[PDB]
């Protein structure tokens, strides 16, 4: 039924907030080096 | 630049091709997503309660809150928005989708943190909003942005979410429409930014009509065109339209 | 809008 959607959609979240952490430490350097 | 048009959960095409994008992206590329993709022991990130405003809260602690979610939720560096916005689509459409915004509670970009901005203060009518739309031109590429503005007891600002601190949420101490784009484009030169448009759209309506839309581009200004003495003399002749609700 | 910003 939509109980395991449910669990997917939790995994996918928690990938997604780990992606995007490690995406903005990555644009954070390149701005840093652009910078200077 | 993938949108998700897949809902929720993401289907398998567009979740592949997200963890695609980043893996060329990032310079561990293969190293980075293996570790995060089936990883037994993710943190399961916090849900951030939706602000509302309470009689109890100022306007701009209300305003901060709903900016501070905004942060909260991050902005989207994966190459993949996941909330699709068809930027003409009735408000009745787009506010059920800044509705799931809240409910599935993922990070956003540009145009999703306007949609969600309207969405966290309609019924306040105190606050005028209307979008603010700039096409920006550095090292060779053409780049387009929004935020809200935002116009509420003689003070203009903006609500927004951007990768840069400064093209987003503005405190409501601009007193003209001009003082608050020019703010955006001194701004945006820090970054070597040159504007080339700017786009100014109606007021957003608190209870619009069943079909009404987002107008984004009441006024254009090709402002890489124009003396900033005339690009304030027609921001400031608009503004006053604005406010007459001519 | 795709590259916000």
């Amino acid at each position: 039924q939509k109980s395991a959607q449910q669990e997917l959609k939790q995994r996918q979240r928690a990938e997604i907030y780990a992606l995007n952490r490690v995406m903005t430490e990555l644009e954070q350097q390149q701005f840093d080096e652009f910078s200077k | 630049f993938h949108v998700n048009k897949s809902g929720f959960p993401i289907d398998s095409h567009t979740w592949e091709r997200m963890w695609m994008h980043v893996a060329k992206v990032h310079p561990k590329g293969g190293e980075m997503v293996g570790a995060i993709r089936n990883a037994a022991f993710l943190a399961k990130p916090s849900i951030p309660q939706v602000p509302n405003y309470r009689l109890s809260m100022t306007i701009p602690d209300w305003l901060q809150a709903i900016q501070n979610y905004m942060k909260t939720l991050q902005y989207n560096h994966t190459g993949t928005q996941f909330f699709e916005i068809r930027k003409m689509r009735p408000l009745s459409g787009l506010m059920e989708t800044a509705k799931e915004m809240t409910r599935e509670s993922l990070p956003i970009k540009c145009l999703e943190a306007v949609i969600l901005g309207i969405y966290l203060t309609n019924g306040q009518p105190s606050i005028e909003r209307f979008p603010i739309s700039f096409k920006t031109y550095f090292s060779g590429n053409y780049f387009h942005h929004v935020v809200l503005g935002i116009y509420c007891n003689g003070r203009y600002g903006s609500l927004g979410m951007s990768r840069r601190a400064e093209l987003m949420d503005k405190p409501l101490t601009f007193r003209t429409l001009s003082d608050l784009i020019f703010d955006f484009e001194d701004s945006y030169k820090k970054y070597l930014h040159t504007v080339k448009k700017v786009k100014i759209g109606l007021y957003v309506p608190h209870e619009p009509h069943s079909f009404q839309p987002i107008e984004w581009k009441q006024l254009v200004l090709n402002v890489s065109k124009m003396l900033r003495a005339d690009i304030r003399k027609e921001l400031e002749k608009y503004a006053r339209d604005m406010r007459m609700k001519i | 809008e795709g590259e916000c910003y």
